[PDB]
């Protein structure tokens, strides 16, 4: 387990024996890949190969290595004002609970048609100095999930946590980081869905109808102060624990807006990695 | 069957139709332990002589009628023997029976929910931070609302049933040990309550452990002669009273 | 050194195993 | 000493985090704990206590009593149709209840539920309603035909006074949200009439019923969060 | 017990068993709740019901994770002053030993009558500049029991504590946190109380006859700097190992004042969550 | 190295606090503890030895040595009474006492407690007082009566000379508060004449009584706090 | 305590690191997780799933669906060649595919490789492609003969219907390089005739051929690296 | 032990047992206080107690948990001067190793004759900065037994501590703390005395002929700053591993001056904590 | 990890077990 | 967690024990 | 103190040994 | 707590012993 986990030998893949010509009936390298099935023909069917005891461990080709990986998913920005503290929808952030707010790790996922993983979850705060000294900028996160008092602005009385989750960093002290068990009423996280809100010929579909999971109300707690910043707090995101069910086709067009699969550019024609030859006869 | 007999002193009381009985917290009334105690005094307990079957001054049941309430350590500030106890020692301990009768007839409708509850602290009418006033707090047999008027120069509770006179939804009330007094099936209602409180033995004039309240929720209803009055009517029983800190005696008030 | 789950709770742990 | 790596987290600070602290106040022996009669573990059992409902959520009759009250009518015509209310247990009437006060503390929530109703009438009274459960899937119910069609309950008033309806759990996500989601919609239940209120001479001809809800051992909620049924636009003085 | 403890299966519900029909005498269906008691009647009861076999734990349901969770119940602020240093009653902060001072964390125990509990204690010091150096400003907090010397002013001789406790913060090192026992001469904290200081018709009634426990008065050690600064220290309270006994209906109404239940709002109409229905017949 | 999370309240100080300091001054052997009589190990040994009372908390009195003896005197009227204080251990004339000064470096106390008198009359003379303990819940006695039906003892001077009034504990919280609250207001205790003080010819006619107390098993206290009975309005100077 | 040292990586944050943390929630059982048909747990099974290749990667094809067949004609002449595409598994025509598509997450390929070919002809139409794997070493072949001199297979189009071709794994290096280098290339492959496309007749005298691509057991794939083939030139919007 | 001394119920105290009624003979009642001794009398004896099982621990009213709790015992302070940096007896403080130099903590020993202890030792530095910035100001404090050479001014020779101890503190890291044997030539330290230095009708006589030990030459290593300081290095102790011998009646007498009894205050009467009563009849 | 109670007073301890 | 005298020395310890 | 690879991967891990 | 030699050379080590 440790040698074979340690020096990462786990998923190992089988060894190209010695092969011999044959000059007979049964034809392996025919088959009708109508059957919707696919080939199992090797190297060893097709020639006269030789010997090669091998020595590759499938470990990094883990739907855990795969997905295993902090990606930015959203970055909080709060452009201080020091002239109104407070007032409506000031000071503090909100942002909807997500992934497909943005791009490389929203494509990496939908590889797969269910999910589900107890996710790390990691905040690296970021202070630019606008001033000609900062202080100390202590900050307050928090999470509020459904049905709950999203704060109107900065302190409502939302910010006590009485009964929430609120971690604070200060300056100095290190990036704060937790972890989440998978939150979903469902076995798994919904990647997609053709599911809509109702019969209403206005209702929505898509992802989405399944995963009002949040939001997250800022704050940065410290009160007013003189010389001026802008904090950038990034938030990165690990999936562990992690299990996928149904793959697909990876995605060739850049998408926009997320909880929709939409692609229909604005204007430009449909534009996707494939390059252009000028013959098939030459590469 | 519905039929019941309680006996606690020297007095018996018989109801031919019931609701069950309650213990309150399915806890039966009992002496306090020498593990539990604090004091370094044997209590004195007047048995039978004591915790028997007192009852209250009737009421009226109004189609007006709002609510009434009772506070326990407090009712009893009269009632021989167990009231004198209670005036002559500091620490006082005990549970109670309360057995809320209140008849009319078949062809009368009306609910009454009986509850009881421990710290009943209630609200004063006034907005600020004016608590109740004692001599208000401490009605005695005679019990407190009816629907009355009164001074607001008092420092006055709420007189306020809906809010529970203390600011909580009632009707989560029953969440505190009740039962009600549905004319069509009941007669009565048997609260049996033990004793309450973070201490052993509290002070039986300045704190009240038990609270009660009956409130008419379905208003009574009949087609007859407003000559015929339903009372309601409140018997409590002490129950495995005990009593230390002997001394002088306080101060009727 | 490993399966000190220094927290009680099981989403916190390290990447999973393999098997 | 020990080579160590401070890892990312450290230092942080979660109103959420099991860890241990210096204890000021050392070599302190705390009160003896007493005996107390009646000590909760579990807010479940709270939850399985049936509360009153406001039902009657109407107009003047809210900030009063009646509030809690549903009276049984004449009802000239037939068949006719008491009230309704919706399941989704953080929803006004239902909201305010014990258990909705709380559900609202919680993100999730699940299992059966029970409603109970009682027939604050007379004795020589009777009547016959039909109460149904229309789970989620369209709208509730304008008839009685349409709604007896799915879950339900016929009532037979008489010697009793109680009856008890179950609200079976139906759902597609083994749970549900507490907070108003079109999703997790749980339905509708309504009330009618089977029969009628009869009542033999010089009784009155209006009566109430009250009603209540409880949970059933099915129930559980989860994800705990801060309430919605209470704003505390102060503060709270001195 | 750690799998069912890590997994958080300690506390699990029944499972729906199967029902077939009943054309049966006893009535399950039908109780008298005037009895005072609670039904007991199920799915499998009602309905023809089929096999569920569940997998919910009433963990979270438990009085220590409805309790134990951090709370703002106090926001120590200091508006320091260098003009006048020390004189009487400043540039310190004392506040009363307490939680009905601030809602959403008070709500939730006043659920119940009584409740006992050794409580986390934690200190979230925030230095707000308003000058353009914050130096290094030192903290003590302390605790200031019965009945004992609170300090008067800034340097009493009770910032000594030569038997008292204060905890120091210096602006870098980490949230100041500790712990205590539970501190009440009775066997349980009274949320609530029906009784008085005495029989003068102008005693004291409420929480409060039984709660003095305590005052904090305050302290930013450093002495004099130069440019100003304004602290704010937020004290945020867990229950750890909790118990409670006889609950309660939770409040509806908005509170104002402590160890109190009064209500009545200074004019404005009572005011409750509950919505108003046009009728009762649509939902 | 080891993967480490570093815990709020982490770097902090507490004058409260139990932890290990590297030792400056390394391999140093202190000199050995040489055998020394009477070591103390618990305060409550202090506590059980009777110090003396200051009473005759009275004007000009008490900055002398008087402040603690009481004179009984002639008492032309009978059944009079002699002097009260109150029990609340923090209560001058209480307080001072070895007992009192120390309780006030705690913020609670409880059991039991012991009142001790000593008659430094004459030997031919007599008399006969009595000593109660008015336990909480009204006003120190105005008369003996009153007074005698509650906790008491009943005092033969004679060949002996000392006789120990016990101050049960009557409370309702098993502990009190050691600070000035009415509400763990412990009471009071009082003298008054039981006969008279005779004495035949050629004696004195007032004498005096010293009066003291001590614990008794039933105590202990708790909670360590700084003291009120001492004020540095200093500083100490070189 | 223990006297520790903190090392040199400490409190650093890392995208690829295997750390515990505090976890949000405590005491939060999550929904069960039912049973659900089909599941993966390697890319690798992705990988060996035959994808179909664009590869008449010509002009205005390429934007709709014929980009992925190839017409096998009339061919005038004799011993002529149909296409070639080379092996290089990131290069359009083959990126894009669903193992390409993959490979372009991590740093270096290895093994064998599997193309496989379909006639999408007639029944009573007739054929004979011979098929090839020309090593790196020179010049995509410009003849046939020069090609057949290394890997092929001649197919015979049948009954059957599709021919599979194995790409043995010739390298120095037991790696490859996923990143276009000309080091690491992997070499061509080209399909010719062996005789013609015969066709009796009524019968169409073009006739489609598809073409994909599968891993073989061989197969396996490293160091992990984020995509080539997809550039997020957005912002994506709300 | 562990249960013991974790629920802290090592030192309990016994119980009050029943009793009856005694019309007899023996009064325990009665002894004669003369003898010196004290009573023995306890409630059974004087009443018809009841039955009380105990659970009070006198584990708080050890001399261990009375004497170990850190203590002000001083407050060493540095008026930066740049002007003249070194210059005789600047920059740099010594201070006579002791405790009655204040109070509080003073009292509280002196309630025994004689003390043992190894004893912590904490320094809380507080840099009040005076400047617009305080740079990076490096500390030194030692120690100078007797007789050893005690810098007559900021860099001696004597900083060198080749041979002697020496803490260092730099802004940021933590309070210095360590800990020490107990430092004494007799086998306790003596809190009193009844000796002089001799027969010299002008030689010294206290707490004191027996404590010459110490103190504490301090230094700001740092060097020449630009922008201005003052420090405040507050001295802190704590008893650990206590010891006592013949308690003593505490002081009521606000002191003035170390290693001294004295009391006779200037001018002002002497003043106690007693309080005057207008009639012994009343309370 | 676990019932580390690296504090001497139970006061300090983790949240409470479950039973 | 106890007895680990981090420290070599003795007079560097907790608060001593009780008996 | 030894042989306590903190971390998982072998890369990971102090200067070898000797042999 | 002891012979803990944390690093590996042996010039790195608490001072020496007495005997
Ligand atoms: C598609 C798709 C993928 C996911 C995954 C959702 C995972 C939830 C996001 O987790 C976080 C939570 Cl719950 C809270 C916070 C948080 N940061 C500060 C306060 O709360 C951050 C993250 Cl990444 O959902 N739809
Ligand atoms: C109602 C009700 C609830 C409680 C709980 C009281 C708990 C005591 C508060 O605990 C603290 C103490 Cl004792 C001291 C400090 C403190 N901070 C800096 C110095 O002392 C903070 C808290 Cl939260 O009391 N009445
Ligand atoms: C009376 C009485 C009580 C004592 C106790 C004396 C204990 C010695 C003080 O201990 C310290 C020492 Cl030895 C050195 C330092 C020190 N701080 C920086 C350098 O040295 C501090 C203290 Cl508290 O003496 N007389």
């Amino acid at each position: 387990n440790y040698i074979d986990e340690v020096l990462n030998e786990v998923l190992v893949v089988p060894n190209i024996k010695e092969s011999h010509h044959t000059t007979s009936n049964s034809a392996p390298l025919l088959d009708a890949a109508e059957t919707g099935h696919t080939s199992n023909v090797q190297p060893e069917d097709a020639i006269e190969t030789r010997y090669v005891i091998t020595s590759q461990t499938r470990d990094e080709m883990s739907i855990e290595s795969f997905l295993g990986r902090s990606g930015c998913v959203h970055i909080s920005r709060i452009k201080v004002d020091y002239t109104d503290y407070n007032g409506q929808d000031i000071n503090f952030t909100k942002w909807k609970i997500t992934l497909q707010e943005m791009a490389q790790i929203r494509r990496k996922f939908e590889l797969f048609t269910y999910v589900r993983f107890d996710s790390e979850i990691t905040l690296v705060p970021c202070i630019a100095g606008r001033g000609d000294d900062i202080g100390h900028i202590v900050m307050q996160y928090m999470y509020v999930p459904p049905g709950a008092p999203i704060p109107s602005k900065r302190n409502d009385f939302s910010w006590q946590s009485g009964t929430n989750m609120s971690i604070f960093w200060q300056h100095g002290q290190p990036f704060p980081r937790f972890s989440i068990p998978f939150l979903s009423i469902a076995s798994a996280y919904y990647m997609f869905y053709d599911g809509y809100d109702g019969d209403n010929t206005s209702s929505k579909y898509g992802s989405v109808v399944t995963n009002d999971m949040g939001t997250i109300c800022s704050r940065i707690v410290t009160e007013k102060q003189k010389l001026s910043v802008v904090i950038t707090t990034h938030i990165y995101h690990k999936a562990k624990h992690t299990k996928a069910w149904c793959p697909r086709p990876p995605r060739a067009v850049p998408y926009t807006h997320s909880h929709v699969t939409n692609y229909m550019p604005e204007t430009g024609d449909v534009t996707t990695a494939i390059v252009r030859r000028n013959t098939i006869t030459t590469a | 069957d519905r039929i019941m007999q309680i006996t606690r002193g020297d007095s018996t009381i018989s109801s031919d139709d019931v609701a069950n009985a309650v213990v309150g917290y399915g806890v039966w009334p009992h002496y306090l332990t020498p593990q539990d105690a604090t004091a370094i005094n044997k209590p004195t307990q007047p048995d039978t002589s004591s915790n028997r079957f007192y009852t209250l001054e009737s009421k009226h049941w109004n189609g007006s009628s709002k609510g009434w309430w009772w506070k326990l350590p407090d009712a009893l500030k009269d009632m021989g023997i167990f009231g004198e106890n209670m005036y002559y020692h500091f620490l006082g301990r005990s549970g109670y029976t309360v057995h809320v009768q209140c008849n009319a007839s078949k062809f009368h409708q009306g609910t009454l929910l009986v509850a009881m509850i421990p710290e009943h602290q209630l609200a004063s009418a006034k907005h600020g931070s004016v608590t109740a006033g004692y001599k208000l707090t401490h009605p005695g047999e005679a019990g407190r609302d009816v629907s009355q008027e009164r001074d607001a120069s008092l420092r006055q509770p709420s007189d306020d049933s809906w809010l529970n006179f203390d600011g909580t939804l009632l009707g989560n009330l029953l969440i505190f040990p009740h039962q009600f007094i549905n004319l069509r099936s009941n007669n009565s209602a048997t609260l049996i309550v033990p004793y309450v409180n973070a201490v052993p033995m509290d002070s039986m004039l300045r704190h009240n452990n038990w609270c009660l309240v009956i409130i008419p929720i379905s208003p009574l209803r009949s087609e007859t002669t407003s000559s015929n009055i339903v009372p309601i009517t409140v018997s409590i029983s002490p129950m495995c009273a005990e009593f230390s800190g002997a001394r002088a005696k306080n101060i009727k008030q | 050194y490993f399966n000190i789950n220094y927290f009680k709770d099981a989403a916190s742990s390290g990447a999973s195993r393999l098997d | 000493g020990l080579p160590v790596y401070i890892t990312p987290g450290s230092g942080q600070f979660m109103t959420t985090d099991d860890m241990q602290s210096p204890c000021a106040l050392p070599w302190y022996h705390p009160t003896k704990e007493i005996s107390i009669p009646g000590e909760v573990k579990n807010l479940i059992e709270m939850c399985q206590v049936d509360t009153l409902i406001p039902v009657n959520n109407v107009g003047n009759n809210v900030g009063n009593v009646s509030m809690y009250t549903v009276q049984l009518g004449n009802q000239t015509g037939m068949a006719q149709k008491v009230f309704s209310i919706k399941v989704d247990i953080t929803s006004t009437p239902l909201a305010t209840t014990l258990i909705g006060e709380i559900a609202s503390y919680y993100t999730h929530w699940t299992g059966s539920l029970r409603f109970s109703f009682m027939f604050c009438g007379t004795a020589n009274t009777t009547l016959k309603l039909l109460l149904a459960y229309t789970p989620p899937g369209i709208d509730e119910p304008t008839t009685r035909k349409d709604a007896m069609l799915g879950t339900h309950v016929v009532w037979d008033v008489g010697l009793q006074s109680t009856i008890s309806l179950v609200v079976p759990w139906v759902s597609a996500s083994h749970f549900r949200l507490t907070a108003d989601n079109k999703y997790s919609m749980a339905g509708y239940i309504t009330c009618w009439y089977q029969t009628n209120l009869v009542v033999p001479p010089s009784t009155p001809q209006t009566a109430d019923m009250l009603c209540f809800v409880s949970a059933c051992k099915d129930f559980c909620l989860r994800m705990a969060r801060d309430t919605d049924l209470h704003i505390q636009s102060g503060p709270i003085e001195q």
